[PDB]
RNA sequence: AACCGGAUUAGAUACCCGGGUAGUCCACGCCCUAAACGAUGCGCGCUAGGUCUCUGGGUCUCCUGGGGGCCGAAGCUAACGCGU
RNA sequence: CGGUAAUACGGAGGGCGCGAGCGUUACCCGGAUUCACUGGGCGUAAAGGGCGUGUAGGCGGCCUGGGGCGUCCCAUGUGAAAGA
C-alpha cells in the first residue's frame, strides 16, 4: 500500500513543486505558493548545510515521491537498471516512465499520478484490447493504451480528455483524443524528461 | 567561474600559560568542473578568515586534469606518507564512487565517473594531498607519445 | 659584444668544495683547484646572452642581485648603468614572494623622502626628527637598488647562486627565469641560464657584468662609453 | 652471485635514471639484450650497444628523459616512470594469452617471454601466445 | 649479597659509617639466561660527494683496496632520523 | 548522556525512515589492505633467532646443442539436469 496522506507537504519537504496533487499544483494554492519551506514546527528555521549523504538522500526521495512508489519496487527497478546494458542513470528513468500508471498520467488520461493509479486499479485501462489493473505493468513500445469503452461514457474521462483537446503530448507518446486511444512509441530519453532530479546523485546514493 | 566546496574545519588548540588558545584549520577545494582543480588549507584565529585563506590558497596550486569523457586516462595509486589513494577509470553510468574527500576533489575536477579506494591511513589531509598528487601524475596517450618520440 | 681571450682572467675557482653537478663544466684539477672548461663557458654565454638581448629589446626588467663583499659596488654601478634594479646590502626574505609587502616599504621610503624635502621636517619634534632620520637612512641603505621595481622582474641576475640561493628559491617558486654567474660550488640545475666562472675575483665579475649591461643597452640602441666600474679593480 | 640478473638490469636502469645518468652498463646476456631491444623499440630508452668493460661484455643502455621543467624542481619528467620485475625466481608467473594484462590502460607495456620470442603484451596478444610475464614498464 | 653493629629518620627491614659469610680467583663438570643493543638476520648488485681515522699497495699535493667515525645527493620514514 | 535551562533519560507536539510490516537477538560475509596470492610488516609502535657451523629444502653467472618435464598454442572429449 503506497503512501496515502497529505502530499503537498512533500512538495515543501523536497523544496521543488511536486505535481502529485495534479491540478492545484498549478493554481496558486499548491502551498508551494507562499510556503516554499518544509513542514513542521522548525520549517521556518535556518536549515543547516546538509551532509553529502543528506543530498543524495533528498534527491532519491525527490524522485521516489514523484513517481509515487514504495522503496521496494523502487530499488528492485534500480537494480534492474544496474544489470541491464546501457547507462544506469537513464535506463532507470526509462523504466519508471514505463509504469502503466505513469503512462496513464503521461497520456493525460488522469490529472495526477495517484488518479492514474486508481484508474488502472479499477480496470478502466485497456492495453492492446485487454484490461490491465496493475499500476506496475511495464508498457512496451508499440503497446496501445486505451480506455475501456465501459468507462468511455464516464464523466471523469470525458472531463479530462475535454481539456486534452489540442494539448501536446510527449515525443515518445501519441494519443487519439476521440476514441480515447494512445500509444507508447518508444522509451524516453533523458532530454525527453523535465524531471527536476539529478540521477547521478541517486546512483551515488546506492553505492553505499 | 570558480566553484568551491569545503572539506573539513578543525579546532587545533595550542597550549599557553593560563589556558588553551586555538587556531582554526580549513581545507577547501576550488574547481571549474572543466579539468582544473586546486586545493588550499588555511589557518586563522576565526573560522571564516581561515576558510578565506583556504580558498585563496586553492586558487594558487592548481592542477590541469586530463579528462577523457568525464573519466580518467589510466588507473593510478599514489602514496602520500601513510595514505594511499587508488583511482581507476569508470565507464559512463557509474558515478563518482569515492570517499568523502576524493569525492569532493574529483567532482570539482569535473570527473563524473570514477572508482576509488582509500588505503592505509585515511587522514583527510593526507588523503586530499594524495588525490591531488595522483591527478598531477595523470598522462594522456598524447603525452606518452610525445615523451617517447625522440 | 663577446670575448675570446678572457682565459686571461677567469680560469677557475673553489679548490675542492665542488658541487658534483658542476662536473660538466670542469676542465681539470690544476694545483689542487678546479679550473673551469673555457669553451663550455662561452657556449653557456652565447645561450645566456641571447636570452638577455631578447628580453632587453623586448623591454623587460632584470633584477641584478649580488651581496658578496666582492660584488657589492660592481652590482651597484652596472645595475645603475642599465635601467635595472639591484639588491646590494642584503636579500630580504620575501622580496619576490612578499613583493606586495616589501613594496609597501618603498612607499614609506618615498613618503619620508617627500616629507624631508618639505618644510615640515622641523615642524615635528626633535626626537621624531631623529627617528624618521634613521628610517630614511636604513630604507635608503637596503632599497637603494630595489627602489624602481614597479612589478615583479621578468628576469633575475645573481652573481653567486649558492650564497643568494634564498633569492633563487623565490625566483624558482614564482617561475622567474634565473641567470647566474656560478663557479664550482654551485648547483647548475637550479640556474635557467648559467655563466660558469669565479663567483669571487672582482677582475672577472667586472668583465662579465660590464659586458652584460653593454649588451643590454645595445639591445635598445643607447650605445655607451666604457663602464665606470673598471676603476674599482684596484 | 647475482641472484636475478633481470631484476638487476631493471634496477640498474631504474637507479641510473633516478639520478639522470646519461648511460648505464649492465652485464651482457642475450636475454637481457632481447629485453633492451623491446625497451628501445618502444621508445623507453635512446638505445643500447655492446661494449667491453675490462675485457668483459656489457650493454651500454642510453636512457632518455623529458624536458627540463619550470619552477622549483626543474628536473625533467621521467620517460620510464615505473619499472617492476613480475615473475621473479622462487615465484614464477606465466600467463595464457587471455591472462595477459593491459598495462596502464594501454599506455604501458608488459614484456612477455614467449616460446615465439620476447614480445610486448600487444605483440604477444596479436601473435596469439602467452608465456612468462617478465616485467611492467610504464 | 646475606648477616652483625653505628648512625639518619616519624619509622630505616635503605641510602651513609665500622665489620663480615657465600661469592668474586683456579681446576673439572653443570646451568643456556641478558637493555646477549646497532633494540637494525645473511649474501650479492646498483645509487652524489665531503671530512677524520686504522691498515695494506702504488708512478707517494695524491691514487687505489680493506675496517672504524662524522656531515650530507637522490631516495626512504609517522616522525626522530637513515643516507656506498 | 543525567549531580537544575538535558535537542541523549520519560511524555507530548513536531519531524525523519520504512510500511503489512517494523524493530531486536543470534549467526555468516562485508567494511578488515586487521593472516596482506591480489594486498602488510619487524631501528624507537607488536615483531631479527644471543652467536656460529651446517643437514634437508628453497634459490642459481655467461655461451652452445639435444630433449620438451613446467610454460604457451591449436583440435578434441568432458564439464548431467537445475541454478547463474
Ligand atoms: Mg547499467
Ligand atoms: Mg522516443
Ligand atoms: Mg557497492
Ligand atoms: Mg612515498
Ligand atoms: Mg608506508
Ligand atoms: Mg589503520
Ligand atoms: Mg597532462
Ligand atoms: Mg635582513
Ligand atoms: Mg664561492
Ligand atoms: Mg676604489
Ligand atoms: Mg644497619
Ligand atoms: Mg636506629
Ligand atoms: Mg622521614
Ligand atoms: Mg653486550
Ligand atoms: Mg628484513
Ligand atoms: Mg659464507
Ligand atoms: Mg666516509
Ligand atoms: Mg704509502
Ligand atoms: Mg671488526
Ligand atoms: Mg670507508
Ligand atoms: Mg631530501
Ligand atoms: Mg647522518
Ligand atoms: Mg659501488
Ligand atoms: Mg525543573
Ligand atoms: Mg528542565
Ligand atoms: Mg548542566
Ligand atoms: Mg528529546
Ligand atoms: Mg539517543
Ligand atoms: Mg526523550
Ligand atoms: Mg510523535
Ligand atoms: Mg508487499
Ligand atoms: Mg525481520
Ligand atoms: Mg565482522
Ligand atoms: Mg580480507
Ligand atoms: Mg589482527
Ligand atoms: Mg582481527
Ligand atoms: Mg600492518
Ligand atoms: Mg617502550
Ligand atoms: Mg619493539
Ligand atoms: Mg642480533
Ligand atoms: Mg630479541
Ligand atoms: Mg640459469
Ligand atoms: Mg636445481
Ligand atoms: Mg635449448
Ligand atoms: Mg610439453
Ligand atoms: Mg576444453
Ligand atoms: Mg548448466
Ligand atoms: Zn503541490
Amino acid at each position: 500500500g503506497r503512501y496515502i496522506g497529505p502530499v503537498c507537504r512533500l512538495c515543501r519537504r523536497e523544496g521543488v513543486k511536486l505535481y502529485l496533487k495534479g491540478e492545484r499544483c498549478y493554481s496558486p494554492k499548491c502551498a508551494m505558493e507562499r510556503r516554499p519551506y518544509p513542514p513542521g514546527q522548525h520549517g521556518q528555521k535556518r536549515a543547516r548545510r546538509p551532509s553529502d549523504y543528506a543530498v543524495r538522500l533528498r534527491e532519491k526521495q525527490k524522485l521516489r515521491r514523484i513517481y509515487g512508489i514504495s522503496e521496494r519496487q523502487f530499488r528492485n527497478l534500480f537494480e534492474e537498471a544496474s544489470k541491464k546494458k546501457g547507462v544506469t542513470g537513464s535506463v532507470f528513468l526509462g523504466l519508471l516512465e514505463s509504469r502503466l500508471d505513469n503512462v496513464v498520467y503521461r497520456l493525460g488520461f488522469a490529472v495526477s499520478r495517484r488518479q492514474a493509479r486508481q484508474l488502472v486499479r479499477h480496470g478502466h485501462i485497456t492495453v492492446n484490447g485487454r484490461r490491465v489493473d496493475l499500476p506496475s505493468y511495464r508498457v512496451r513500445p508499440g503497446d496501445e493504451i486505451a480506455v475501456a469503452e465501459k468507462s468511455r461514457n464516464l464523466e471523469l474521462i470525458r472531463q479530462n480528455l475535454e481539456a486534452m483537446k489540442g494539448r501536446k503530448v510527449g515525443p515518445w507518446l501519441s494519443l487519439d483524443v476521440e476514441g480515447m486511444k494512445g500509444k507508447f512509441l518508444r522509451l524516453p530519453d533523458r532530454e525527453d524528461l523535465a524531471l527536476p532530479v539529478n540521477e547521478q546523485l541517486v546512483i551515488e546514493f546506492y553505492s553505499r | 567561474d570558480f566553484e568551491e566546496k569545503m572539506i573539513l574545519i578543525r579546532r587545533t588548540a595550542r597550549m599557553q600559560a593560563g589556558g588553551r588558545r586555538f587556531r582554526f584549520g580549513a581545507l577547501v577545494v576550488v574547481g571549474d568542473r572543466q579539468g582544473r582543480v586546486g586545493l588550499g588549507f588555511g589557518k586563522a584565529p576565526e573560522v571564516p578568515l581561515a576558510v578565506q585563506k583556504a580558498g585563496y590558497y586553492a586558487r594558487r596550486n592548481m592542477v590541469e586534469v586530463p579528462l577523457q569523457n568525464g573519466t580518467i586516462p589510466h588507473e593510478i595509486e599514489v602514496e602520500f606518507g601513510a595514505s594511499k589513494i587508488v583511482l581507476k577509470p569508470a565507464a559512463p553510468g557509474t558515478g563518482v564512487i569515492a570517499g568523502a574527500v576524493p569525492r569532493a576533489i574529483l567532482e570539482l575536477a569535473g570527473v563524473t565517473d570514477i572508482l576509488t579506494k582509500e588505503l592505509g591511513s585515511r587522514n583527510p589531509i593526507n588523503i586530499a594531498y594524495a588525490t591531488m598528487e595522483a591527478l598531477r601524475q595523470l598522462r594522456t596517450k598524447a603525452d606518452v607519445e610525445r615523451l617517447r618520440k625522440g | 659584444v663577446k670575448e675570446l681571450l678572457e682565459a686571461g682572467v677567469h680560469f677557475g675557482h673553489e679548490r675542492k668544495r665542488w658541487n658534483p653537478k658542476f662536473a660538466r663544466y670542469i676542465y681539470a684539477e690544476r694545483n689542487g683547484i678546479h679550473i673551469i672548461d673555457l669553451q663550455k663557458t662561452m657556449e653557456e654565454l652565447e645561450r645566456t646572452f641571447r636570452f638577455i638581448e631578447d628580453l632587453a629589446m623586448r623591454g623587460g626588467t632584470i633584477l641584478f642581485v649580488g651581496t658578496k663583499k666582492q660584488a657589492q659596488d660592481i652590482v651597484r654601478m652596472e645595475a645603475e648603468r642599465a635601467g635595472m634594479p639591484y639588491v646590494n646590502q642584503r636579500w630580504l626574505g620575501g622580496m619576490l614572494t612578499n613583493f606586495k609587502t616589501i613594496s609597501q616599504r618603498v612607499h614609506r621610503l618615498e613618503e619620508l623622502e617627500a616629507l624631508f624635502a618639505s618644510p615640515e621636517i622641523e615642524e615635528r619634534p626633535k626626537k621624531e626628527q631623529v627617528r624618521l632620520k634613521h628610517e630614511l637612512e636604513r630604507l635608503q641603505k637596503y632599497l637603494s637598488g630595489f627602489r624602481l621595481l614597479k612589478r615583479l622582474p621578468d628576469a633575475i641576475f645573481v652573481v653567486d647562486p649558492t650564497k643568494e640561493a634564498i633569492a633563487v628559491r623565490e625566483a624558482r617558486k614564482l617561475f622567474i627565469p634565473v641567470i647566474a654567474l656560478a663557479d664550482t660550488d654551485s648547483d647548475p640545475d637550479l640556474v635557467d641560464y648559467i655563466i660558469p666562472g669565479n663567483d669571487d675575483a672582482i677582475r672577472s665579475i667586472q668583465l662579465i657584468l660590464s659586458r652584460a649591461v653593454d649588451l643590454i643597452i645595445q639591445a635598445r640602441g643607447g650605445v655607451v662609453e666604457p663602464s665606470p666600474s673598471y676603476a674599482l679593480v684596484q | 652471485m647475482l641472484t636475478d640478473p633481470i631484476a638487476d638490469m631493471l634496477t640498474r636502469i631504474r637507479n641510473a635514471t633516478r639520478v639522470y645518468k646519461e648511460s648505464t652498463d649492465v652485464p651482457a646476456s642475450r636475454f637481457k639484450e632481447e629485453i633492451l631491444r623491446i625497451l628501445a623499440r618502444e621508445g623507453f630508452i635512446k638505445g643500447y650497444e655492446r661494449v667491453d668493460v675490462d675485457g668483459k661484455p656489457y650493454l651500454r643502455v642510453y636512457l632518455k628523459y623529458g624536458p627540463r621543467r619550470q619552477g622549483p624542481d626543474p628536473r625533467p619528467e621521467q620517460v620510464i616512470h615505473h619499472i617492476r620485475r613480475i615473475s621473479k625466481p622462487g615465484r614464477r608467473v606465466y600467463v595464457g594469452v587471455k591472462e595477459i594484462p593491459r598495462v596502464r590502460r594501454g599506455l604501458g607495456i608488459a614484456i612477455l617471454s614467449t616460446s615465439k620470442g620476447v614480445l610486448t603484451d600487444r605483440e604477444a596478444r596479436k601473435l596469439g601466445v602467452g608465456g612468462e610475464l617478465i616485467c611492467e614498464v610504464w
